[PDB]
C-alpha cells in the first residue's frame, strides 16, 4: 500500500479520540493548577516547587535536577502503566512551570547559540511526549506565569504553535473563570471543528473534562 | 561433526568454570569459550591438563560422528526494503525505521555420508514476518518454501545425537543472521537517537533471524 | 517498582497531613508576630530584633550573623528533637524578617551577579527547610514589611510561588483581622481543595491553627 | 597466618604506646601501625629494640599457625543499581542517592593444610539489605547463599586462635568493602552538597560492607 508506506492517514478517524494538549497561563493566585488537577486523575511533574496541597487526588513527582527530568520522561511509559496497575487513574501529565524548564535546560547547557540549544531541548521534549501521547491516551498540560505567557519568543512560538488550547485564567462572591475568548489585550485560542460551535468561551469553576467535552461535543 | 564435552562433564561433577580455571591454570575467558563450541582451535596442553584433572580419557572429551553437512548461500538474493519513517528516532522500534516487502533466496545443503557418496538437497527460504521476542528486541522469521521435496534431509538431521544437533542448528542460524543483517544494513541509512546512543545500524546488527521449518525442530 | 523508582507518589495521601507554609506581610504595629506565636507553640528565629515580648510562651533564638543563621538551620533537626524532649511544643518555625535575610546574605556575598547569588541563597534555604518540613511535621512561617511585601522581585517571585498561604494583616472599637480575600490593590492567596470552600476569607483575632482548620476542614 | 603480639604484651605490662616510642626511639606512628597488624614489613632493628626492652624472646613477639587461607573474587560480578534521586544533595543519606536492586558474585577460598594437600570451597555471596549503623553512616550487608555445602570450611576457621581469627575476619571484610565500593562508585555519578563539602563518591568509599554468615561468627 503506497498510502501506508507514506504517513498519509484519514482525519475523521484521527480527530475522533485525539488527546489535546492544554497550555494555561493564569498569572498568580488564580486556580490554573486547581483546574489541571480538579479531575483528581492527574500526574504532576512539579519543578523545584510543591503545589500539590490544592489537588483533591492523583499522582505527583518532585523534579530537582535536569538529569532527574530526563529520567522521568524516558521512563514515563513504564511509570504510567504501573499507576494504572496500582489502580491510580492518570489521564493527564502536567509540567508545573515552563520557566523552570528554561532554568534547568540552561544549567545543563552551561549566548544565542546557548538560547537556540535551549529551544532545541524544549522542541525535542514535546515531540517525544507527543508520540507517547497518542500511544498511552494521556492529555498533556503545561502551565506558566503571566509576565502573554512570560518567556523568550523562540520558546513561546514553539509552545503556542504546538498547543491545541491556550487559555488565560483570571478571577472576576468572587467568580473564577477561564476566558479563551479572542482579544487583542491577551492571546487565547481554542481548536474545534467547523460543525462544533462554542456558545460560551468563558468557563467558571473549569476542569480539563469540561474543556474536552466542549471541544468534542456541542457547547 | 565434532564438539568438546567439557560443559556436560563439569555439570555432572558440579565443578564451576571459575574454580577449574584457577587449578588447571587456564584463563577463565578461554575455558568459557571452549566450554561452548565457539572456539575453532584447542591447544594440546589444554586437552591434557583437563583430562588429568577430571580423570577422563581423551575419548570422553570429544564426541564424533562421521556425518558432515555443508551450507552455501546465494551470492545474488532478491530483496525489497521500504523505509517506514514514522519518527523511529524517538522510540527504538526497528519496525518504524524500515519494512521488508519480500526477501527470498536459496541455501544449497550437501549431506555427505560416511561413504564417499554424497546427497544434494536445495532449500528455498522466504521472509514471513518480524516477531517481537521482547519490547526492545525483535527476531526476523524466515520459512522454507519447499519442504516436501526435501523431506529426506530431515531423516539425516535427526539421526545425530542431541548435542551435535543443537550445535548444527546454532551454525545454520548464526550464518543466516549475518547474511540477512549485512544485506539490510547496506540498503537502509542509519538514524541516531535524540537522547549510550544506539544508531539504527547497531540495532540491525544486534537483531537475530531464526529459520522456522519442519526439517529443523530444535 | 518503576513507580517507586521515580519520586511519583499519590496525592490524596500527600495532602492529608501536609504542613503548609505561611507568608504574612503587614504594615507597622499590625500585630503580625502575635498571629504567628498566638498558638504559644512556636520557635522564633528573630534576626537582629527582639519582638518575643508579645509572645506568652515558646522558644526564641536571636540570629546575629549569617554564619549563626547557617548553623541553626543545619542543626535545626537536632534542635527540634531536644525542645520536644524538654517538653516544649514546637509546631512552627518562624523567620521574623525576609528583608534582614536579604541584608545578611548580601554581607556574606560582599551587581546583578551579586543579586542572583542572593536569590540563589534564598531559594536554597526554602528547599532545605521543606525536606525537613515533611520529616519533622513543622509548619514554616516567614514575615516581612509592607512597602505587596517589600523586596526585589526575584525574591518576591520565589517566596510567593513556594508559599501556600499569603495573607496581609491590617487593623480595621479597632479590630485586628487578616484579609486573604482576592483584590487588585493587595495580593493574597489561600490554597484549599475544590471540595473545601472558605465562606469567610477574613479572620479576626487569627491564629495559625484557625487558618490550618479552615484550609483542611470546611470554613 | 602470622601476627605481631605487641598490642597484647604492652596491655599486660600496662606500658602506654607513647612511653615505649619515646624510649625505643621508634616513631609513634610506625609503632601504632605495627601495634595493629596493618604493616606489611618489620625492620630487624624494631624486633631487637622491643625484645630487649620488654625482656621478651623473639618467639613471644610472633604467633604462628601452619594454616593458610586464600580468597579470589570474580572478575565479572552481576550488579544492578537504580538511581533514587529524592534530593540526596540536601541530606547526606546514601539511600536517597542510589539503591542496589541485586549484587551477587562468587568468592573462591582454598584452605591449604599443613600437609601439601589443599581443600577447595566455593562461596556464593548476594546482597540482602543496607543497615544503618548510625544516622550519618550505613553498612551494606551481604549474606552467603550456599552455606550447607561449605560447612567444612567453618571447622577449619574456628580451629585458629582468637587473635588469628580476628585478623582473618578483618582481611576478608577489608577486601569485600573495597570490591563492592569500587564497583558502585563507577556506575553512580557524584553529587556535591549545597552547604568541608562531602561528594557522593567520597561517602560511598567511606561506606563499609561486612559479610553476615554462619561460617564467620566474629
Ligand atoms: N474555580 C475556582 N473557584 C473558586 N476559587 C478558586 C477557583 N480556582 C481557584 N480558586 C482559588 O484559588 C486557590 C488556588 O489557587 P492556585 O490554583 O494555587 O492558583 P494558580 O494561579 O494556579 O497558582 P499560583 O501558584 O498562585 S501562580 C483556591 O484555593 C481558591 O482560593
Ligand atoms: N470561520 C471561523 N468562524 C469562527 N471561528 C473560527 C473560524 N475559523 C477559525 N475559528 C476559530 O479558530 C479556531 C481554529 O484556529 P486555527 O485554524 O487553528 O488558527 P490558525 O491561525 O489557522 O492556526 P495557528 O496555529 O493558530 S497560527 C476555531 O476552533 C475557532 O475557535
Amino acid at each position: 500500500d503506497i498510502l501506508t508506506q507514506l504517513g498519509v492517514k484519514d482525519i475523521s478517524k484521527q480527530n475522533a479520540n485525539k488527546f489535546y494538549k492544554f497550555a494555561i497561563y493564569g498569572k498568580f493566585g488564580t486556580g490554573k493548577t486547581t483546574f489541571l488537577t480538579k479531575d483528581n486523575n492527574a500526574l504532576v511533574l512539579d519543578i523545584n516547587e510543591d503545589g500539590t496541597t490544592v489537588t483533591e487526588d492523583g499522582a505527583v513527582v518532585q523534579i530537582k535536577n535536569y538529569k532527574h527530568f530526563s529520567a522521568v520522561i524516558k521512563m514515563l511509559p513504564k511509570i504510567i502503566e504501573q499507576l494504572r496497575e496500582n489502580g491510580k487513574q492518570i489521564d493527564v501529565v502536567v509540567i508545573e512551570t515552563i520557566q523552570k524548564l528554561r532554568d534547568i535546560t540552561m544549567d545543563d547547557i552551561m549566548t544565542f547559540n546557548d538560547w537556540g540549544e535551549c529551544a532545541t531541548r524544549i522542541v525535542s521534549i514535546y515531540r517525544y511526549i507527543s508520540k507517547l501521547q497518542e500511544h498511552y491516551q494521556f492529555h498533556l498540560a503545561i502551565s506558566g506565569h503571566e509576565g502573554t505567557i512570560e518567556a523568550q519568543d523562540q520558546i513561546k512560538k514553539a509552545v503556542i504553535s504546538q498547543s491545541d488550547v491556550l487559555a488565560r485564567m483570571t478571577i472576576e462572591t468572587y467568580q473564577y473563570v477561564l476566558n479563551a475568548e479572542p482579544s487583542n489585550l491577551f492571546e487565547t485560542k481554542i481548536r474545534h471543528s467547523s460543525n462544533i460551535k462554542i456558545n460560551n468561551k468563558r468557563f467558571i469553576n473549569p476542569s480539563i473534562n469540561d474543556v474536552v467535552q466542549a471541544i468534542r461535543n456541542g457547547n | 561433526m565434532i564438539r568438546n564435552r567439557l560443559s556436560e562433564l563439569l555439570s555432572e561433577r558440579g565443578l564451576k568454570i571459575s574454580r577449574v580455571a584457577k587449578d588447571v591454570k587456564i584463563a577463565r575467558s578461554s575455558l568459557t569459550s571452549m566450554a561452548q563450541n565457539d572456539s575453532e582451535m584447542i591447544r594440546y596442553d589444554a586437552i591434557d591438563k583437563l583430562c588429568s584433572y577430571l580423570h577422563i580419557s581423551p575419548s570422553e572429551f570429544f564426541e564424533h560422528n562421521p556425518i558432515n553437512f555443508d551450507f552455501t548461500f546465494d551470492e545474488e538474493p532478491n530483496y525489497k526494503i521500504n523505509d517506514v519513517f514514522e519518527g523511529f528516532e524517538v522510540t527504538a522500534n526497528i519496525t518504524h525505521a524500515f519494512s521488508i516487502e519480500n526477501f527470498d533466496f536459496e541455501i544449497l545443503v550437501d549431506v555427505e555420508l560416511d561413504n564417499r557418496q554424497k546427497l544434494n538437497f536445495d532449500l528455498d527460504v522466504s521472509y514471513k514476518e518480524t516477531e517481537k521476542i521482547t519490547n526492545s528486541q525483535h527476531r526476523f522469521i524466515f520459512t522454507i518454501k519447499n519442504e516436501d521435496e526435501n523431506i529426506g534431509l530431515k531423516k539425516y538431521v535427526d539421526s545425530l545425537s542431541a548435542g551435535l544437533k543443537n550445535l548444527l542448528f546454532k551454525k545454520i542460524n548464526q550464518k543466516l543472521s549475518g547474511y540477512v543483517s549485512e544485506i539490510i544494513v547496506k540498503n537502509i541509512d542509519d538514524i541516531e537517537e535524540l537522547f549510550k546512543s544506539t544508531t539504527l545500524h547497531k540495532e540491525i546488527l544486534q537483531t537475530d533471524s531464526r529459520l522456522s521449518s519442519d526439517i529443523f525442530k530444535e
